[PDB]
């Protein structure tokens, strides 16, 4: 049973669609557990400056109380059958998923229907929840990677809804009344923009009939006329530096415009990203890792941890790197990291491209291990691509990637493109934006 | 007198010719080099600061 044989044997992703529009998608297997969740297309992108932070508030109040389950009773039902209920809200998607046994499927779907629909939104709990978010804002302020990435988004997509943080400024969260949230729920928690996903010991017919008998009350209209449209977001190459010398370590994230969820150029670029690799001070590979940047960093003890990212939204993305290093390394990595990118833009050997392809295949096949990652994959893919990409298709697209393709796509996205630097901490040594932009092009090429 | 002026300054005509070319080259270059200077410095000219003490 070779790799290829296993790929065309992975269960399918049967997809259905009720009349209201809610797309039901399941993925049967043999495990006695399951993971059923609803992936809505809410997020900070669909939020104006007046109500930014509504999605976070709604996610907070989702599990608090319902009309049918008054409150803690919902938590009691979730805990009595051993299910773990979770929710994650991002800049584009917001989802609720219950991790429960296969036998508890009829009850779990009912619980998700109650949350996404008959949410109480009691004013007393709103007031209680108002402080919690404020505390969580300070906690996130302590999370230096998160604040650096929020700086990245703010300075890259400036003047666009994407620049808005998911949690929202700590002024909107102090005025968000019940009225603002109710419009968010009635305007974004709609059936067409919803995917009921499940994976594990789930039967697609069972999921379809449970959806028909529970989520039928979901509405597809948009009240009077208001249909929140998709606003394309401009990427304005800029920089932001919040220099705080008290911070022990300096975080710098630099990213250029990457593609959207469409534009198969993601597959080559990811391979290119895999060639750059990722490093942490506790790796153990040392001065032997195949990635040139990782080997240099380990040899000279340059950084504490650098990671390459390919954050991808519907029409644009932030493709680049983020590294954590001391005060007297920030410039040096700016030399090497950029020096790495241009190498892939001018001379990418087939050997390292094969290595990147293998790394990408491993990442994809490993990330889809376990019911919860599979459910997340289904819910995210149905919203981004409109269909779950089978692993065989991923394998084919990876196979079509070679050295010339990587060079072309990198030169198309990396070469001579203004970056979106964002730095925090003792970032004095961080090269000036003109120096970074100059480093974005090579005088040999 | 004109002949003696030529005797003292045989390069007069070519001096003025090179001066003409010099004028045209500087009129073409100085605006362009100034534009490059503005291009490079515009990062700093539009730089906006902010103070956020605790
Ligand atoms: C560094 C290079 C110069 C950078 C820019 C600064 C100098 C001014 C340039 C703009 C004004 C002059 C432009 C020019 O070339 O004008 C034409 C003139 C010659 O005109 P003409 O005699 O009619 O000949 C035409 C056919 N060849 O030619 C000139 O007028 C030439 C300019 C005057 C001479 C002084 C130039 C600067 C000093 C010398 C720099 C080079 C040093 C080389 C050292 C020796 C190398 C072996």
């Amino acid at each position: 049973a070779t790799y290829a044989q296993a790929l065309q044997s992975v269960p399918e992703t049967q997809v259905s669609q009720l009349d209201n529009g809610l797309r039901v998608a399941s993925e049967q297997s043999s495990q006695p557990t399951c993971t059923v969740g609803v992936w809505i297309d809410a997020g900070s992108r669909y939020e104006n400056e007046k109500n930014n932070g509504a999605g976070y508030f709604v996610e907070h109040l989702a599990f608090k109380g319902t009309k049918n389950r008054p409150g803690s009773a919902l938590e009691k039902e979730v805990e009595s059958m051993g299910a773990h209920l979770n929710a994650y809200s991002t800049r584009e998607h917001t989802a609720y998923y219950i991790k429960a046994l296969s036998k508890d499927l009829p009850k779990a779907v009912e619980l998700l229907a109650d949350i996404v629909q008959n949410c109480s939104l009691e004013d007393s709990q709103i007031e209680k929840e108002r402080d919690v978010i404020l505390q969580e804002l300070q906690e996130n302020d302590s999370s230096m990677r998160d604040v650096v990435f929020d700086y990245l988004h703010a300075t890259a997509f400036q003047g666009t809804p994407l620049a808005q943080s998911v949690e929202g400024p700590s002024e909107n969260v102090r005025k968000l009344s019940r009225a603002d949230l109710t419009e968010y729920v009635s305007q974004h928690y709609k059936a067409p923009r919803m995917v009921l996903a499940a994976a594990g010991g789930v039967e697609h017919r069972q999921l379809l009939d449970l959806a028909q008998k529970h989520f039928s009350s979901l509405s597809g209209t948009y009240v009077e006329d208001a249909v929140p449209a998709f606003t394309p977001c401009r990427f304005t190459g800029s920089e932001i530096r919040h220099r705080d010398d008290a911070l022990p370590l300096a975080h710098v994230a630099i990213a250029v415009e990457g593609p959207g969820w469409a534009n198969p150029d993601n597959v080559p670029l990811q391979v290119a990203n895999a060639i750059i690799g990722h490093y942490d001070s506790t790796y153990g590979g040392g001065t032997h890792m195949s990635s040139t940047l990782a080997s240099v960093a380990a040899t000279r003890k340059l950084c504490q941890s650098f990671q390459t990212f390919n954050i991808c939204y519907a029409e644009t993305g932030l493709l680049g790197a983020h590294f954590v290093c001391d005060n007297m390394s920030i410039d040096d990595m700016m030399f090497f990291l950029q020096g790495q990118w241009m190498r892939l833009c001018t001379s990418a050997t087939e050997s390292e491209v094969v290595r990147g392809k293998n790394i990408l295949r491993n990442a994809l096949v490993s990330h889809l291990d376990g019911t919860t990652p599979v459910c997340e994959d289904i819910g995210r893919s149905l919203l981004t691509y409109g269909r779950r990409i089978p692993l065989a298709e991923w394998e084919s697209r990876i196979a079509e990637v070679d050295a010339s393709v990587v060079r072309e796509v990198c030169s198309k996205y990396f070469y001579d493109q203004c970056p979106a630097v964002a730095g925090l901490g003792p970032i004095e040594q961080l090269p000036d934006y003109n120096r970074i932009r100059s480093g974005m092009f090579w005088l040999r090429f | 007198c004109t002949f003696l002026r030529w005797a003292s300054e045989p390069e007069h005509d070519h001096r003025k010719r090179m001066g003409l070319k010099m004028l045209m080259m500087m009129g073409l270059l100085l605006p362009l080099v100034y534009a490059m200077k503005r291009h490079k410095w515009s990062v700093l000219k539009s730089r906006k600061l902010a103070y956020r003490p605790p």
